RNA sequence: CACGACCUCAGCUCAGACGAGAAGACCCGCUGAAUUUAAGCAUAUUACUAAGCGGAGGAAAAGAAACCAACCGGGAUUCCCCCAGUAGCGGCGAGCGAAGAGGGAAAAGUCCAGCGCCGAAUCCCCGCCCCAGGGCGAGGGACCUGUGGCGUACG
RNA sequence: CCAUCUAAGGCUAAAUACCGGCACGAGACCGAUAGCGGACAAGUACCGUGAGGGAAAGUUGAAAAGAACUUUGAAGAGAG
RNA sequence: GACCUGGGCAUAGGGGCGAAAGACUAAUCGAACCAUCUAGUAGCUGGUUCCCUCCGAAGUUUCCCUCAGGAUAGCUGGCG
RNA sequence: CGGGCGCAGAUCUUGGUGGUAGUAGCAAAUAUUCAAACGAGAGCUUUGAAGGCCGAAGUGGAGAAGGGUUCCAUGUGAACAGCAGUUGAACAUGGGUGAGCCGGUCCUAAGGGACGGGCCUACGCCGUUCGGAGGGGAGGGCCCCGCUCGACCGAAAGGGAGUCGGGUCCAGAUCCCCGAGCCCGGAGCGGCGGAGACGGGCGGCCCAGUGCGGU
RNA sequence: UGAAAAUCCGGGGGAGAAGGUGUAAAUCUCGCGCCGGGCCGUACCCAUAUCCGCAGCAGGUCUCCAAGGUGAACAGCCUCU
RNA sequence: AACUCUUAGCGGUGGAUCACUCGGCUCGUGCGUCGAUGAAGAACGCAGCUAGCUGCGAGAACUAAUGUGAAUUGCAGGACAGAUCAUCGACCUUUCGAACGCACAUUGCGGCCCCGGGUAUCCCGGGGCCACGCCUGUCUGAGGGUCGCC
């Protein structure tokens, strides 16, 4: 959790309330990182390019 | 000399000798190198046995202790071993030797 | 069973990844020669052991 | 009874994944692989079968570094040096 | 994204080569997922052979002057050293080879053996 | 009664090396059966095999005579041919079974300990100087409870 | 009495072996129930808790030229 | 109640375990299973693959831990 | 010239196909019916209504072991689901399992198993808190104090600090959202407050004070 | 005669530490504030069709919750969710 | 009529036969090379579309170098078209595994050093380590074991 937790801050440059991580049962791991509340998941999400 | 170069791997047993006797123990002290010193290696009137054919050569019937059991000599006595071992000598004799033109 | 361990969870996840038939475009590669994965199983007539 | 309904009661493991052989051989209460021998030192590898000598010997797997020794072998295991250049 | 274009060049500007060639294949992958395009799909792999090759050089720069800098040293690392084989790492040298004794240093000087022929 | 020498025995993630496992056709050292044959069967045979255990190398092992021989004598070892299904072994039953010579392939011989001479003349480690090959350190050790040179049955 | 050797330490190439391995050549051999179990995603699928057991399965045509289009049918499947 | 029962443990083949039935020990128990020795041996059943031509039997003798078999003589064929 | 050279048999081997045979059979646990919808197609799907059953030692609601995607949405109706199917745990394409306070993790139970030693020709075996110079930590600043000390592994039902309420999804939930907490660890200042700390005897001096109440 | 151990706590002990007249040392004050809590499991079935028995097999497979009426009843019979 | 049987044509069922062969088998020849510098084996992962096979290892369907000289191809797309292929001396080479901090039905539980960040403390990340046996040497020691000096 802290190395996705730094790793988005450090790709995005963005603060992170917290991360759930969770191991998809195709073996991947899926990480939810929350955004802190003076970040914006949509505007991030517009500048990496998921929208 | 087998239980000596077992528990030393990084050792070769050179020979071994009688030092004491019991009724329920008998000692030997064994010779072991360290094939890999260069105060042997640099020898060159043993660096015989820094060469890889004698790896264990305890464990094989190559020192004198365990050569002794081999029954190997020359002579009539021998008769058994003519050959090298007691195993190439029987195997020799029990190979049916199928000629190309027989 | 919910409770697995990480090398049965991960032994799982890869016979889940191969449990897919062959793609469309394998049969006008090679000519028609695989027609069909012959690795697939089903849950209920071939356990994995 | 002897048959159908005894074996109904067959829910705990007796073998494992093993760590060395990855086969489903490891004893979990003898804490040995019935198929290895693991956590031996040594392999088990009996005479007695050479079917089963056949599917794990040398040769039946990768051999990620014993076939590069294959191909340094008929060169010499040539080092340090590189082709000559353009 | 030529590796003769890459041996000139400074560690400096390899990292940043290598982080430019790192924010694209990352860019890369979020197309992978979000339907992408044909031409945008087919990069990926010139973007990871030129991340291999980028590291490649940096590697093989490293080593270059590990190597420069154990040399004539008694000791170097274990990986700067020949890994011929096993069998081969632990034979003689060629020096203790060459080493003979002074007993077959003598024989060898005056007993060695002589070109001659014999007429029948 | 501490301080020294030595002996014996410890500790280390000390400095630097080595061993382990795999494979195992061929090779070396052990261990070891019973089907089978004897028209039963017990010794025998199967077999100093299968399986089991240990250890190697590109080959291994063997090997330079406490040999063969009994001759006008041969001359390390290994292998081939022959000796020879012979001498012999064996409920002398079933069965088993070599060797010397002879003919060939290949051939290569040697090192110590001991004995006693040489001011330990010897070795390793470390730090180096020149060009794998040679030197140096009023550096540290090993070693006289024996290193090296000479020398080994042919004197 | 004669002959022969000098045991209880060490080394040693070459002739010799090689159903493993690496790389080749060949055949009065086998020709898909044969030949290796395996000419094919074969020690694979599959079976057994396990040690282990262990298959079946080669061939359109010179070239896919792999049957556009029309038509019946919900479609397979048909007629052209 | 000498009760029923899960999981974790222990005991392994001439061994285990058995309030004893030779019971149980993975549908296998008066000695589990797997592989190998092993293509184990069988005087005993079964089968033993094209044609035509010619000749053509024996179930009796003696011996045999033989009497469902052999040896032996006789009978048979072929070669001359 | 050389054979793996001729089959009807071997309860032969392998493969294929018959008669039986549109046959046995699709008969355990009371039950279905009407209408409508979608659809090429309906006894079997869906919806409603009706009449029934399981009757809380459920044919109900949740887990453990085991299964391993079987979960969920959509599509398909070839094959399979022993009739059918517009249906499915089938097939195809996507999606889904979010934790300091649930469990593992920590502890040792039976037990397993190293270490010392012994044994074993050996691979190894024996043995398990005993048995070795088995301590690697100090306080105090170069000095004296530490074994009742036997590694470790072994419980998702034993021991083991602390998370509950409401809401949310096609499938997630004590984990996500909101709200209200809690535990443990961490702080040369560990950030403040309070406690320690209430005053006595002499005329500034001097003496106290590591809390206090109730028999 | 019906477990061990981790862990936690109380007391005994008074070795020590603290300042010299207002404080100091010290504080087990949920008095308060500050920071962190990694890794793995987590869907679903759990059985007259998701487990085992070759299967959607009348077999086998450890638990939790459990209403109204009759009745002594967790009996049978009926009903609700 | 049907049904049954025989015969032939045709159509099925079925797969023989024949022809084919990038396979096997056997013989001969040359080499005869694994591993703590981490082997064999195993696990997992890696392709634009990729399940298996095969090839690789987070540089993951291959990098560099050399040779070669226009392709790869199922579909694209794109080649900094020196494409591709071969060679393979550089470099790289996840986890388990002799497997090595202790273990493991656990991606569990530790220790040391260094670096970076939040801020020496702690927390986070990274790097280098910590198995057993044994050899030479160093260092630190032990025992009235044998002495010397007192
Ligand atoms: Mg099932
Ligand atoms: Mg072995
Ligand atoms: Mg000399
Ligand atoms: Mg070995
Ligand atoms: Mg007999
Ligand atoms: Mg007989
Ligand atoms: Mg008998
Ligand atoms: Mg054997
Ligand atoms: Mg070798
Ligand atoms: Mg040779
Ligand atoms: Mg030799
Ligand atoms: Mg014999
Ligand atoms: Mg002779
Ligand atoms: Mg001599
Ligand atoms: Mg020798
Ligand atoms: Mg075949
Ligand atoms: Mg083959
Ligand atoms: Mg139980
Ligand atoms: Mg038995
Ligand atoms: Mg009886
Ligand atoms: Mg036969
Ligand atoms: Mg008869
Ligand atoms: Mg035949
Ligand atoms: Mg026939
Ligand atoms: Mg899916
Ligand atoms: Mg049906
Ligand atoms: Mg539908
Ligand atoms: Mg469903
Ligand atoms: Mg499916
Ligand atoms: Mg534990
Ligand atoms: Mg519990
Ligand atoms: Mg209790
Ligand atoms: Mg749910
Ligand atoms: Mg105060
Ligand atoms: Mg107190
Ligand atoms: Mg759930
Ligand atoms: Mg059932
Ligand atoms: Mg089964
Ligand atoms: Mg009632
Ligand atoms: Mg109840
Ligand atoms: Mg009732
Ligand atoms: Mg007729
Ligand atoms: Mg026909
Ligand atoms: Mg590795
Ligand atoms: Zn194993």
């Amino acid at each position: 959790k802290h190395q996705i937790k730094h790793a988005v801050k450090k790709l995005y440059d963005i603060d992170v309330a917290k991360v759930n991580t969770l191991i998809r049962p195709d073996g991947e791991k899926k990480a939810y990182v929350r955004l802190a509340p003076d970040y914006d998941a949509l505007d991030v999400a517009n500048k990496i390019g998921i929208i | 000399e087998e239980r000596a170069g077992r528990h030393c791997g990084g050792l070769r047993v050179l020979n071994s000798y009688w030092v004491g006797e019991d009724s329920t123990y008998k000692f030997f002290e064994v010779i072991l190198i360290d094939t890999f010193h260069k105060a042997i290696r640099r020898n060159p009137d043993t660096q015989w046995i820094t060469k890889a054919v004698h790896k264990h050569r305890e464990m094989r019937g190559l020192t004198s202790a365990g050569k002794k059991s081999r029954g190997l000599g020359k002579g009539h006595k021998f008769h058994l071993t003519i050959g090298g071992s007691r195993r190439a000598a029987w195997k020799r004799r029990n190979t049916l030797q199928l000629h190309r033109y027989r | 069973a919910s409770h697995k361990t990480f090398r049965i969870k991960r032994f799982l996840a890869k016979k889940q990844k191969q449990n897919r038939p062959i793609p469309q475009w394998i049969r006008m590669k090679t000519g028609n020669k695989i027609r069909y994965n012959s690795k697939r199983r089903h849950w209920r007539r071939t356990k994995l052991g | 009874t002897k048959g159908t309904s005894s074996f109904g009661k067959r829910r705990n493991k007796t073998h494992t994944l093993c760590r060395r052989c990855g086969s489903k051989a490891y004893h979990l209460q003898k804490s040995t692989c019935g198929k290895c021998g693991y956590p031996a030192k040594r392999k088990r590898k009996y005479n007695w079968s050479a079917k089963a000598k056949r599917r794990s010997t040398t040769g039946t797997g990768r051999m990620r570094h014993m076939k590069v020794v294959f191909r340094r072998f008929r060169n010499g295991f040539r080092e340090g040096t590189v082709p000559k250049p353009r | 994204i030529k590796a003769r274009d890459l041996r000139g060049k400074k560690k400096e500007e390899l990292l940043k080569q290598l982080d430019d060639l790192k924010v694209e294949l990352s860019q890369l992958r979020v197309a992978k997922v979000t339907g992408g395009a044909a031409s945008k799909l087919s990069k990926i792999r010139v973007v990871r052979k030129s991340i291999a090759r980028v590291l490649t050089v940096i590697n093989q720069t490293q080593k270059e002057n590990l190597r420069k800098f154990y040399k004539g040293k008694k000791y170097k690392p274990l990986d700067l050293r020949p890994k011929k084989t096993r069998a081969i790492r632990r034979q003689l040298t060629k020096h203790e080879e060459n080493l003979m004794t002074k007993k077959m240093q003598r024989k060898s000087r005056l007993y060695s053996i002589r070109k001659f022929a014999v007429k029948a």
